[PDB]
C-alpha cells in the first residue's frame, strides 16, 4: 500500500505582509486586523460578503 | 523592513535631525541671553548716567 511518489510541495515560504494601513493600525491601537483592504472593500459595498 | 521597521527609523531621523535642529535654536537663544545679561551687567541704570 506504501507506493514512493514525487510529491509536489513549497519550495518557498509564505509570506506576512504589514500594510501601509495596517502599520498606522498597529501604532494607532496596537492591533492588526489581517487582510484589512479586503475588508474595506466590502465595507464600501454590502458588508458581509 | 516589513514597512514596519522604515517609520520607526526614519523616526529616528526625525528625532536626531529636529534635535540639532532646535539645538541650534538654542544655541541662538542662549546667545541672545547671555549678550542681552552681559549689556545688563554692563547697564546703569538712568539715575545714575
Amino acid at each position: 500500500s506504501i507506493r514512493r511518489t514525487g510529491v509536489k510541495t513549497p519550495a518557498s515560504y509564505g509570506k506576512f505582509v504589514l500594510s501601509k494601513e495596517n502599520a498606522v493600525t498597529a501604532i494607532a491601537h496596537h492591533a492588526i486586523m489581517a487582510d484589512f483592504s479586503q475588508h474595506a472593500d466590502r465595507i464600501q459595498q454590502s458588508s458581509q460578503k | 523592513d516589513t514597512l514596519l521597521d522604515k517609520l520607526l527609523n526614519a523616526d529616528a531621523v526625525n528625532t536626531v535631525l529636529r534635535a540639532v535642529k532646535n539645538t541650534a535654536d538654542a544655541m541662538e537663544r542662549g546667545l541672545i541671553d547671555t549678550f542681552l545679561r552681559v549689556l545688563l551687567r554692563h547697564a546703569p541704570p538712568c539715575f545714575v548716567l
